[PDB]
């Protein structure tokens, strides 16, 4: 039963748009990040860390969040696959809910899952600051 | 959502 979603649509009928649609993702975030004043370009390499995950906490609050001071600095998968579970635990807390994907199908640099909570997350932000 | 996608990016 191959379970029809967003992808199917997307990839079976819009293999470009769903480039431009990662660069819209790359807008919402490069908000979160224009705040420092900053400009993002990989959307799926953006998770692949984590780490410009918990900027957007603080851009978002507007407060001083360097880049090591959440978890340690991501030096192999595994270690990436956390910095995503964990941004995907106090977004849990924070609301999300449970993320369609799985934390490494967001690392996983892939686009296909990674847009599904990209998409929900510009839902929760598009209007809220 | 793909309708939708477009329908909001326009």
């Amino acid at each position: 039963r191959h379970e029809r979603d967003a992808f199917d649509t997307l990839f079976d009928h819009a293999p470009d748009k769903l480039n431009v649609v990662k660069k819209t993702l790359i807008t919402f975030v490069n908000k979160h990040l224009n705040k420092l004043n900053l400009e993002v370009t990989e959307l799926e390499t953006q998770f692949a860390d984590g780490v410009y995950l918990v900027l957007l906490m603080g851009l978002l609050e507007g407060y001083f969040v360097p880049l090591h001071s959440f978890f340690l600095t991501p030096d192999s998968f595994e270690q990436k696959v956390l910095n995503v579970s964990f941004a995907f635990e106090l977004m849990q807390d924070g609301g999300l809910e449970k993320p369609k994907p799985r934390p490494e199908d967001i690392v996983n640099c892939d686009l296909k899952s990674t847009l599904r909570v990209l998409y929900n997350l510009f839902t929760k932000y598009r209007n809220v600051e | 959502d793909l309708d939708a996608l477009l329908a909001d990016l326009e």
